[PDB]
Order: C-alpha cells, then structure tokens, then sequence
C-alpha cells in the first residue's frame, strides 16, 4: 500500500544503503537470506513489511532499493558479504570504470551505460507498486559517481515521475576536514542540477558524525561503518509511520507540505536523540522533555553550521516509542520560551510532532537499548554558512583556473561552472531576504 | 574466489555480475554464471594447491555409418547381424 | 663469522656440479626437466642450469637460477625493506655505525649448504622440487675427503 | 576486470621490475613456478589487475619485457620470480643502446618498437579495461629512456584517452654513474611533460639516504634500493586490487592531484619504515605513520619537499584504519604545515582507505605529491646541460646517430618551460 | 594524563639513569626483554607517565641516552636491561669531550644537541599532558655539565611552562675523580640556577658515608651507589604512578619547596636503609623511618644540615601508614628541632603519602630538604674556584677554544649571588 523506493547512488550511497539496510533486516525479522524465521516472530503481522521490503511467493523477501556505483569492488563487498541472498541480482548495478571523482565522468560520459538498465529497473520496481509513495536518493555530494550520476539521475526521474516526491541524504563535504580536493566544484555542480530536483535535502556532516561519537557515544576512533549506522537509524526513524503506527503518523507527503516554506528554500537538518552508548545509558532519566531540549543542543546537530547563527523554520520531530503525547506539548511549551533558539515572525506554529508506538531497534554493536527516540528535522538559515564556507573554496579555486581541464575536456563546458556559481549566490540570497524580519 | 563455502556443499555460485576472478573459468564455456562459478571453483580444488554389441543392439536399420567387417556378413538382418560391435 | 677471505681462499674456483632431473609429468602441459647444480663454496652459493636437447622447444634459456644463496624451507615470502639484512644497526652518528650486540629480528634465515646436497636427496629449489642423480669426480673427491661416505651409485634420470 | 600493463624498458627498469613484480606475486601468493599456492580469498578475487590466468593457475604476469641487449633479459629470466614472465612478452634485441637517446629513439630502438607494440597490443586486446600505463624507464640512460619515451608517444597513439605514471630513476647530482646523464636525461622531460600525467620520479641517490638513515643497512645493495621503489608501485594501484572505503583508482589520483594539465611531476613515499634493529620498539599507529610520510626523509626523491609549498598531495592508507584519525592527522598536518601547501587549493590532502594490510605488517600508506621543489630536480639536469652543451661536448656520439643540436635547445626550451610554471605557483 | 621525559647525559647519569630504570621496571614489572609478566593489574595503571607503550606489550621508557663517546652507551645496552631501550633514542657520538665544559657546550656537544632536541621534540610531541623533564648528570666532570646545560636550555627554551627534575651529582671535596671538578661545577651553576625549577643535589662522599655508617657495606660499589641514588629517584615521582592520599604530583612539591625563585637545591633522602646484620633487629614503623630520615646520616649530600635552618622539607611516604601517624610526628619534629627550621615559614613540612609500597619493603619513604646548609657546598666550591683560577691555572683549553676570561667571573660572581640568599634566609 505504502511502498517507497531507495536510490543509493555512489559508494558513500552504497555503505550507507548497507547500514541501512541491516537495520532494516534486524528491526523487522527479515533474515540475511530472505525467510522470515520458522520458529520466531517480532511483531508487525503481515503488513508492515510491504514497506521498503518487497513480498514474493513461498515466502522469500527482497528489497526494493536500486544500489547503483560506477565501480565495482564496493558494490561486490556488499553483494559478496552478510547480505548475498537478500538482494535481487540486477538490483546491484555496476560500473566498469570508475567515474574518478569528477562530476563530467558522472554526467556526461559515463551516463549512458548503465542510466536505461537503472532506469528500466526503476520501471520494473514502479510496477510492483500499488502506492507508489516516494523516492528517496542516497548521496555524497563529492565524488564523480555519487554526484555525477545522481544530478543525471534526478531530472530523468523528474520527467518520468513529475508527481512523485523525492528526497535526498545528502553526505556533505566538512568544512573544516574535508577528503578530496575538488569537493567545491563538484557539491556545487551537483546541487545546482539538483535544486529544482530535489524536493527536500536532509542533509549529513561527518566530522559532526565524529564529534557526536567522541562526546556521546564515547569512541575516540571511529570508522565509516559507525557514521553510516548513525545515518542508518535516522533514515529508519524519517520512514517509519508508514512502516507501523501510532498517535501521530507522518506522511512523506506531510515532510514536503510541513517542511519546506518555499520551492527553493528546501536544506533542513537532521539530528537524533538519544545517542547515549549503553554503559553510561541507564544512569540517566531518558525523558522526552530531555531528548527534545537535547535535539535542539548546539552540538548533536549532524551538520557543522551553528544554529545560533539565525532562525529556525520549520521542525518535524519524529519521536518513536513510548511517547505519550502529553510529554511532548510540555517539551515544545518548554521550547518556546527559550532566546537561545530564535525563530522566524512569518511561522507562528512550525512544529511537525508525530508520534510512533515502536521503540527503536538496535544492531549488535554500538547503540543503547533505549525505549525512545526523536529525530527533529528542521529548516534553518544556518546553512547559509555552509554554502558560504563552501562557495569561498570554490571561488579560491576558481580565480585561477585549477581543476578546470578534467571537467571540460571530458563531456562539461567552461559556463555550468559560472551558472552553478550564480546559483549559488542566488540561493545564498533568498536565505537572505528568508531571514530578515518583516519591517512592511 | 573460492569463498564457494568449499566441499561439496550447495553454496558455490557467485551472484551476477560479480566481476571477480573464478581462476579457471573463462577457459570453459556451455551454460550459466550459478552453475559455472560451481564448476569453476571446484576445477581448482582437483589440484587447489557403434557401441551396440552389449543388450543395446540392432545398430538401428539403415544406420549412417560402417559396422567393423559388415561388408563380408551375409547372415540374418541389421538387428542380429549387429548384435555384436566389438565383437 | 663475517669474513670472505676464508672461504675465498679455501674455495676459490671450487665447484660442485650435479646433475639433476626435475619432475613436472603431474605438470598439466608440462614435462620433466634436466638441471645441472654448480654449487660455488667460495661464497655458498648455488647456480643452477638447464640442459635441454637438439631441436627442443624452449628457447636457450640462459642459466635457470643464477649466483645467489637458496632458500632451503621452501619458496619464502619477501619481507619489508630492511629485514633480511646485515648486522643490526643501533642509531647513527648525530657515514657511521655501531654494531648492535642483542640480534633480534628477522635474522631467522636457513639455507642450504653442501650438507644438505646429497646424492639421492630431492631438493625444494623456489617451490618445484628437483632430485639428485649424479655427480662429477671432483664432487666424489670432496664427498670422500670431508664427509667420508662413498655411497656414489648414480639413480639414472628415466 | 581493471587490468593494468607495465613496460619494462631499460637495465634499471627491468630490475626495479622483478623487484616490483615480485611483490605484487608475494600479495597475490603467487609462486615462482607459477601456480597460485596462498591461502586467501580477496588475494584471488582481483587477479587480473597484474596475473593473467591460463590452463592451470599459471597467473602468467602481463609484463612486456624489452631490452636492445639481452643482458638483463637472462639476468631478470634465471631469477628467483622469474620463470614465470611469458617467453613471448620477453622481446629481445641484438646490440645494446651503449648510452645514447639517438640510439634508444630514431635508430636501432625504433625498428624495435613495432616488434614492441606488437606484443602490448596482444596485451590490450587481452585485457578488459586496461586502466592504463606504468613505465620503469630511467629517465638516465640509454634504453631505458630512449626506447621508453618512443614506446610511451606510441602507445598513446593508439589508444589516447588512457592513464601514464612513469616510475623514472631521475639522476641526482651527487652520485653519476654514466657521463652523459645531462644530455641524455634531458631528452627525456621533453617527450615526458605532453604524453606524461603521472610522473613518480625516483633518485638513487635519495632512496640511499632511505637505506641507510631510516632502515639502518651497513651495505645497501641496489636490490634494497628496487623494494623501496617497488613497495611505491604495488601500494599506489592498491584500491583496484583489494576491498576497503574510499577506493581511490588510478584515476581519482589523476583527478585530484593534478592542477594543470602539464604540472604532473610527483615523487613517492612508503610510511612503514624502521629499521631491522626497532620493529619491536615501533608503535604502527595512524600518527606515526603520518609523523614520516610527510618528512624529508620517506619522500623517494631528491628535493627538500620544505623548499617549495606542495600544491596537491595524497595518501593510499591501507589497513584495517579509522577515517576519524586518518582525516584529523592530516587536516592538522596542514594547519601545521601551512607555509607548505598552496593556499589556492582549499582541501589539498587526498585519503583513501583499503581494507588489506601488505603481507607482514598491519597498516601501509603509500605518498604521492605535487610538490614545487621538483624545480630543483630538474634544475640541477639543466644546470648540468649547458655545460656538457656550452662546448657541445659528449655530442658528436650524439648528433651522428640522427639527431641535430636542434631537438637539444627544444629539450632545455622545454625543461625552463618545466621549471618555469612552478616558480609562479610557488606563492599562489 | 601526565607524563616525564627522562633524558640521561653522561657516563655518571648514563649509569645512574640504567639503574633507574631498573627499578622502575622491577617496580612496574616488566622484564628486561619488555614484556610485562606482574601480579596486580593496578602496577600498570598509570604505566605511561615513564613508559611509551610499543606493540604486543613491549613498553620502553621515554628516555633520551646521550654521552660524546659510544662506550657509555655500549655499557649501557651490555647491562642487565638492554633490551628496553629504544635505538632511535640512543644518541651517541664518535668523539672525545676530554672531560671539558668548553668541548662539551661550545664544540661538538653544540653539533649534536641537535640531534638530542629533535628526538626529544619527537617524544614530547608523543605525549598528552606533558609536565615535564628528568635529566641525570653529573654537576662535575664533563657531558653533563657542558653538554648539560646546554640542553637545559634549549629544553627551556622550547617549553619554559614544564617542572624540570636534574638529577645533579655535586663533587666532593676529599676525593676528586677530576682535576677539573671546580671550573666544571662553576660553569654549570651559572646555568642551573636560573632555567630549572628544581635540581637535587648528590655529593658522592655522603654515599661513601651512608654506605659505611649505615648500611655497613664493605667494598662499595658504583652500581650500590647509582642505586641508592635511584632509590630516591623513583621515591620522588610515586603519586603519578600509584595511588593515594594526599597526592602531590612534581609541581605541587615545586610550590611547596621553593619559597624564593633562585633557591631550589635540595637534598634527597630514603630511609628504609637497613644492614643486613642488623635488620631484623629493627622495629620497622612510622617512628624510627622519621628518626632515620631526620638525622645527618641519611643526607644524600655532604651538607650537614646541623649547620644551617630548614627553609621548607617534605616527606613522600609509601604503604599503608596511618595519617595522624604521619602528622603527629611531622609536627613533633618542628616542635622537637627549632632552631633547625625557619621562623618566617611556619609549618614547612609537606607530607604526600603514596599506597604500594616498593618490593619486599612494608613501608618507605623520600625526604626533600631545602636547607640553609646548601651554602657550605657552594662557598667551597668558591674558593676551590677562585684558588684554581688566580694563577688562570688549567684555562688554556677553554681560552683556546673560544672562551674568555671575561665569562667566568660572571659565574663566580653567580656563585656568590646564590652564596648570600641562602645565608641572609638563614640568618632572617
Ligand atoms: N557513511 C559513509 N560516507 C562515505 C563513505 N565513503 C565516502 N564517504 C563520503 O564521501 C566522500 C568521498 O566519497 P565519494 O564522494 O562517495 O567518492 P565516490 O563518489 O565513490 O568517487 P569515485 O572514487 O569516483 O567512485 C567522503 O568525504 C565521505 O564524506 C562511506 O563508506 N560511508
Ligand atoms: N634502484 C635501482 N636503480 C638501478 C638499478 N639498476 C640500475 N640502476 C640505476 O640506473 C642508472 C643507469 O641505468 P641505465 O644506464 O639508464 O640503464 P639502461 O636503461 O639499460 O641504459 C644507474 O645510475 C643506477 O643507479 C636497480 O636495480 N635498482
Ligand atoms: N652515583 C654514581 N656516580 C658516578 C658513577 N660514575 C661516575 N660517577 C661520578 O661522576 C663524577 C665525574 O664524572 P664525569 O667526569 O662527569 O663523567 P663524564 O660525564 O663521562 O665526563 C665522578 O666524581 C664520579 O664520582 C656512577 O656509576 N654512579
């Protein structure tokens, strides 16, 4: 009934789509191979799978996500690891050559090859559809497969699906860190073609990944696999009312119509809470008015802008567990009293509650048995900071000529970098004129 | 490579497209990846590191071909007369 | 003991030759070989040849192994730089050297010597073995001279 | 199926070959009578990146061996890792490029080079997506370089779009061997900065300093100075032979190590180095590791890498690591090291990430760097120029073999358009 | 987490520093080879304030060895705990100082402190919180007072906020292993009064004393000696490697043991010094240990502190001891002696008690005196001075090599100038 369509584009889409996925697998009873076990059982009947996993006969389950990268090896981990009978063998899509970290290898060259067999697989997978409730593409916003092929991907989406909503994670670059070195270039020739298609960009920073498990989960070294976890628990968390049920149910839907002001103005933020780790866990009360204060903390965002540094829009707290509703009018009466979290004049009520009845999972590892949880998803101006931390590398780069020959000779031309730019200051100025206070 | 689970066991066939290596495979060629990727690991494992004379006879009448002496057997019919190949 | 005049002297132009016959009949598309040892005492090294008939096949392949130590256990793997080499070095001088006296490391180095080449052995020369059959006159001399045994009944290569 | 194919054109380059050859077998367990006798599976999964199969795991190596004298044909051919490299890939010659880039180039070498291109193309034809070209040509020399740079024009010809890392033994001032390393080097840079796009320049003389003040060997013979060399190569293509994050190719070093077209000129560097009498003592952790790949000591070449700001670097990790330390180690090493990185590329540190150490050890980093100070390196080549060219000396073994004083004022012409572009970059 | 670079120069630190560290590795419980075979899980808990952790166990001390001739660190590495020194740490030198303050801070000392200040950059770069240094030397002889100061300095220089222990061996008058004891001591006093934040003073005739008169030895021996002195070496630095009340880290006794800045020699002492004859015939407790520890009997240095007022002491005890034990004691000490302690300081005993005790022993303690008494050794060393330099007798070495005679009045006079606080305190 309520079925949705994962698209996990570049190798960061494809690690994430692993975490995600084993979440998936340990938070329904949807084993490694494919039954669903004999002599056990969860919960959810025989309906809250129809979910992102898919019903075929005598039992055997598969996802329906579409894992695309233009290399192989970090497609055949995923295929050849923990989880080899799960997937359909077509849903893995490879490459044959990397697409080398460059957004013309992504979009205008390495295209072609593979975007009809993706494409008709998309089809394939729309047909096994009664609801066909939404997209949700999986990305790094650095290198050639994960921006290339994404920004390639979204407007043949677009012309085909036109009414369907879609959604992006997003794997920003740091701007402090950060692992390559044309990260401007390439983040902001993909969100240029992706801003008029992209509906909604939640968005995720990992050395804000590296900090939270410094301070909360108490690791001092950390790896790939505990970022992609934490993103894992939100996406499952972000996709749940239709997956079970409780007081509040949020639609994907309800994302777009209470999440996004203006068609442009569409970055929010994520953040969980309870990122507690187990052996300090049950010292603490765990309340919601708590999680709810602690979501709003300067320090659990999972992006690298300070949200001091201006005005919140719109905030979609998705809590799961037991949540009584009661908990969560004090916790946003509390909310609103604070001068730490200023808001706008123009949006009077901008909180988005839902509750659900499930508390969450926990993969063998790292995370806490917690009976709670929120993630708060919310549209602020404090990424206008990222993209001027971002745009002031790119002009940096720009005024002399760096990088400029494996784009152009390779498929792109010297002018999508000067309107990607334009963009960019164009976006940078409605977050502007977004923000300022009403003086009419 | 041989992550086939090794022995015998039903385990042995490398999804589609996995683009890895089956050390000795390409050098054979007649049906598909599941069952070849089998056949394939467990070729490296070997090392790792007429006929009518029996109850079948007759020859089939008009059979395309020279059974071994018939031009010198005058007897009783393609069916008796080839009742013995190799014999 | 890391002097070469000793040896040098002792064993100048002193060889060892043996003949030899490598085994590759279980080889899928191969067959067995003819290897003439030169076992050189001057610095304890082992060459090793092929002796290959009139309209052959392979080509004229020099020399099969050339002037360096074996290995004795077996085709060992390669290690890291700086390993397998001379007498440890503590530091250097603010060109310079010390001669660390406590040898820890990969000084675990075993290798054959004319001890363990001997008429009627199969030796493990980089993987493929390879079994003694002959020798020459001047090796029976050096067998009987120092080690005793006379024993020289050859085991004629097929 | 990414395969690669290696050159091994010239006296040095066969040898740092074998040496190199030998270490991509001892990852892959490949033995030196040919069958494959390891015991692990991510070892099989990527052969053919370098190993070719046959009937009965014979993993053939796709090597190209060639020399105009068949010296160390025999001497690569009896040796230990040796009996393995396919008889036909071994063409041969019947002379000997006595020092001399004529030779090597419009002469003897040339009516070579098509009895060359024969077998690669074989080679090509054999492979699925040949990801490129690796070249152990001595700049220096005759061989080596001459017979090289023709192959290197050539192979391009055929097939353009491709990648080209020249692992080149540059001559370093202080130690010469041959007296004409000015001249015939020279040649070389010209035909190298427009067909090159990877250049891993090594120094005899530099990899000594790093067999004697890093490993500690009383007698370093040039067989240690090959491994340090060969460690460089078999760790640079590690992402497309084994599994891991962020698995940078061949390529994605090419993307973001290279700002102008023709600024390509990069040295190596290995990080697990100690000597034999410490391995016990040393602590293979992430922050030592970076604690010498960012030295003056690790870097295989010769040109203080603290003289000249670097303008892109990168770094192969490869071991079971933590990006978090991984990027903090390198983010603080440019806040550190700020006077020497370019301020006009923010991001100037590439890290990726296998998930296999090298046999024998439990974390590897191989160095890869754009840094300014190769000015000297060459400068020092063209220093030398003039005065072998000044009294055009050591020229007429040069200039009658079919040559003409032309090419060489086009050569250095080149060489001071090399050393030029850095001086300018040098303060962003 | 705080952490002590130890560094040891000369052959009398070089041996002192060894047999430190051989009681500190049977105190921690490690084996000469490295690895650690204990008995309480609590021995290593705070390991990493001497010992740099190493892979598989093996940890080795933070130490820097470093002496002008390569014998001292071939003896060094033959005693009994060799195998726990780290080789790149071990920073020797092929010449000769000829026992010279001139050779060993103005001529080839100042070409390998170089050397000495990189690798000790590097371990104190290798730590987390660093609070500071150990240097092991001689205030006579050579090495450690020229090369000595020398690296005091620059240790100061580059971190002027860091506790700085030196260990200093003070000559004695009624023997004299060096001619040149005098002009030694003078130059290095000019330096080690203004840079270092503490410095313990040993004379070598009050171990000849303590050795006789107390622990009744009969021939004894510089490895008795050096252990003595390593006995009050580790007893100094307790409450960062073990637990208990009333911690007091190296800092905390820096404040309470020097009331005016220039004024920091003290004199160290350990009194659990029982003979073999007469130990079992001791009642071994609180009592006796501050009888033995308050008499002029146990003072490490030959300045009988009968001869001058205690500005301030302390008493580092160990084991399980009871605290008004300690206290009633500490204060019936003060109120027994009181023409022995200063007026203007009243109550000028620290008491820091530590839980383990060291090996066999129930119960030990380290006493810390800064007294008046310091002043008879430096006004010797004056006239011992002044009786040498009038005729300018032994001071063509030191002229010749660069030297003058201005710079040494200088120290005479700073002799003089640490001469007179020291009395003018005593003397109110
Ligand atoms: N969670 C997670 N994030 C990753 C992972 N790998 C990479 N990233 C993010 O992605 C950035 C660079 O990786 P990518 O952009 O995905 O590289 P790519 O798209 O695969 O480029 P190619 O090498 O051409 O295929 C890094 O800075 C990380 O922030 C991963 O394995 N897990
Ligand atoms: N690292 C290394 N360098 C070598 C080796 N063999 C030769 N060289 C260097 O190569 C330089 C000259 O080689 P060259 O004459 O060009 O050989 P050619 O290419 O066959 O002519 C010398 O200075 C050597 O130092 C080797 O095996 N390893
Ligand atoms: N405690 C102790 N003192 C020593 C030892 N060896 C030498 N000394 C003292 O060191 C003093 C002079 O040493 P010095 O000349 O400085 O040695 P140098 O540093 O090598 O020049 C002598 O008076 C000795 O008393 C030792 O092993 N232990």
């Amino acid at each position: 009934q309520r079925e949705c369509i994962s698209v996990h584009v570049g190798q960061a889409g494809v690690q994430i789509g692993n975490a995600c996925w084993e979440l998936y697998c340990l938070e329904h009873g949807i084993q490694p191979d494919g039954q669903m076990p004999s002599d056990k059982t969860i919960g959810g009947g025989d309906d809250s799978f129809n979910t992102f996993f898919s019903e075929t006969g005598a039992g055997k389950h598969v996802p329906r996500a579409v894992f695309v990268d233009l290399e192989p090896t970090v497609i055949d981990e995923v295929r050849t690891g923990t989880y080899r009978q799960l997937f359909h063998p077509e849903q893995l899509i490879t490459g044959k050559e990397d697409a080398a970290n460059n957004y013309a290898r992504g979009h205008y060259t390495i295209g072609k090859e593979l975007i009809d067999l993706v494409l008709d697989r998309i089809r394939k997978l729309a047909d096994q559809c009664t609801g066909l409730q939404g997209f949700l593409i999986f990305h790094s916003f650095g290198g050639g497969t994960g921006s290339g092929f994404t920004s390639l991907l979204m407007e043949r989406l677009s012309v085909d699906y036109g009414k369907k909503s879609k959604l992006e994670f997003s794997i920003y670059p740091a701007p402090q860190v950060s692992t390559a070195v044309v990260e401007p270039y390439n983040s902001i020739l993909t969100t240029h073609t992706t801003l008029e298609h992209s509906d909604c960009a939640f968005m995720v920073d990992n050395e804000a990944i590296y900090d939270i498990c410094r301070r909360n989960l108490d690791i001092e070294r950390p790896t790939y696999t505990n970022l992609n976890r934490l993103i894992s628990q939100i996406v499952s968390s972000i996709t749940a009312s239709l997956r079970f049920d409780g007081a509040l149910n949020v639609d994907l839907t309800e994302f777009q119509t209470n999440l996004v002001p203006y068609p442009r103005i569409h970055f929010p933020l994520a953040t969980y809470a309870p990122v507690i780790s187990a052996e300090k866990a049950y010292h603490e009360q765990l309340s919601v008015a708590e999680i709810t204060n602690a979501c709003f903390e300067p320090a659990n965002q999972m992006v690298k802008c300070d949200p001091r540094h201006g005005k919140y829009m719109a905030c979609c707290l998705l809590y799961r567990g037991d949540v009584v509703p009661k908990d969560v009018n004090a916790a946003i009466a509390a909310i609103k009293t604070k001068r730490s979290i200023q808001f706008v004049d123009w949006c009077p009520t901008g909180f988005k509650v839902g509750i659900n009845y499930q508390p969450p999972t926990v993969v063998p590892g790292d995370l806490a048995k917690v009976q709670r949880a929120v993630c708060m998803l919310s549209n602020t101006t404090a990424i206008a900071e990222a993209w001027a931390r971002l745009d002031h590398k790119f002009d940096l780069m720009y005024a002399k000529r760096a990088f400029v020959h494996w784009y152009v000779g390779e498929g792109m031309e010297e002018g999508e970098f000067s309107e990607a730019r334009e963009d960019m200051a164009a976006l940078e100025k409605d977050y502007e004129e977004v923000g300022m206070d009403s003086v009419e | 490579s041989p992550y086939s689970m090794d022995d015998r066991d039903p385990r042995k066939f490398f999804m589609s497209g996995f683009t890895g290596y089956v050390p000795r495979a390409r050098f054979l060629f007649g049906s598909s990846f599941p069952v070849l990727s089998n056949q394939a690991l467990q070729e490296f494992d070997q090392m790792k590191s007429s006929r009518t004379y029996p109850h079948n006879l007759g020859l089939l009448p008009k059979y395309g071909g020279y059974v071994p002496g018939y031009k010198f057997q005058f007897g009783r019919t393609y069916g008796h007369l080839t009742h013995d190949a190799l014999g | 003991s890391f002097d070469t005049l000793k040896q040098f002297l002792e064993y100048d132009r002193k060889v060892l030759r043996f003949f030899c016959l490598w085994d590759d009949s279980g080889s899928l598309f191969g067959d067995r070989r003819e290897l003439i040892l030169h076992y050189f005492l001057s610095d304890d090294t082992i060459e090793i040849k092929e002796v290959m008939p009139h309209n052959s096949g392979r080509d004229a392949m020099s020399l099969f192994l050339q002037r360096r130590k074996l290995p004795k256990y077996g085709p060992p793997g390669v290690y890291q730089p700086g390993q397998i080499a001379d007498r440890t070095v503590l530091n250097v001088y603010g060109y310079s050297y010390l001669l660390d006296k406590y040898k820890l490391g990969n000084l675990d180095q075993e290798f054959y010597k004319d001890s363990d080449l001997s008429i009627g052995t199969t030796i493990n020369v980089w993987g493929r073995k390879v079994l003694l059959c002959d020798c020459d006159e001047f090796t029976k001399t050096y067998y009987k001279t120092k080690y005793g045994i006379e024993n020289f009944t050859s085991i004629s290569c097929k | 199926m990414r395969e690669i194919v290696h050159l091994q054109a010239g006296q040095c380059g066969n040898q740092i070959g074998a040496k190199f050859w030998e270490v991509i077998s001892d990852e892959h367990g490949i033995d030196p009578t040919g069958t494959y006798h390891g015991d692990s599976d991510l070892q099989l999964e990527r052969i053919n990146v370098y190993y070719n199969e046959a009937t009965g795991g014979k993993y053939v190596p796709r090597a190209v061996l060639v020399d105009l004298e068949p010296g160390t044909m025999d001497s690569v051919r009896s040796g230990p890792f040796g009996q393995i490299f396919r008889p036909d890939n071994f063409v041969f010659g019947q002379s000997g490029a006595g020092n001399n880039w004529a030779k090597g180039h419009y002469t003897e070498g040339a009516e070579l080079v098509d009895s060359v291109l024969d077998v690669v193309r074989k080679e090509a034809e054999s492979c699925d997506c040949l990801q490129g070209f690796q070249l152990t040509h001595s700049l220096g020399g005759g061989t080596g370089s001459g017979m090289g740079t023709l192959l290197i024009s050539k192979i391009r010809e055929e097939y353009p779009d491709r990648i080209m890392n020249t692992f080149s033994v540059v001559p370093s001032p202080k130690v010469s061997d041959t007296v004409v390393e000015p001249y015939n080097a020279t040649l070389s840079v010209h035909q190298l900065v427009e067909n090159t796009d990877e250049t891993y320049c090594i120094d005899n003389e530099a990899l000594y300093d790093i067999c004697f003040r890093t490993l500690k060997l009383t007698t370093p013979t040039y067989g240690d100075l090959n491994h340090l060399v060969s460690a460089t190569m078999s760790g640079v293509t590690t992402c497309l032979r084994f599994p891991g994050q962020l698995n940078a190719d061949l390529r994605k070093l090419a993307v973001n190590m290279v700002p102008f077209p023709r600024l390509h000129f990069f040295m190596p560097g290995f990080a697990p180095l100690t000597s034999r009498g410490s391995q016990q003592y040393r602590a293979l952790t992430v922050p030592e590791l970076t604690q010498q790949m960012f030295d003056a000591k690790n870097m295989m070449a010769a040109c203080d890498p603290r003289h000249g700001r670097y303008l892109t670097v990168a770094a192969v990790f490869r071991g079971r690591m933590s990006m978090k330390e991984v990027d903090e180690q390198m983010l603080n090493v440019q806040n550190k090291n700020s006077s020497y990185f370019v301020e006009w590329i923010p991001n100037n540190v590439k890290t990726a990430v296998c998930d296999i150490p090298p046999r024998g050890l439990k974390m590897s980093a191989t160095f890869i760097g754009n840094s300014t100070a190769i000015q000297e390196l060459f400068k020092r080549i063209s220093e030398q120029f003039t005065a072998m060219f000044r009294r055009k000396a050591f020229l007429h073994w040069y200039t009658g073999e079919g040559m003409d004083e032309m090419e060489f004022t086009e050569a250095e012409s080149n060489m001071n358009d090399l050393g030029n572009p850095v001086v300018t970059r040098g303060a962003c």
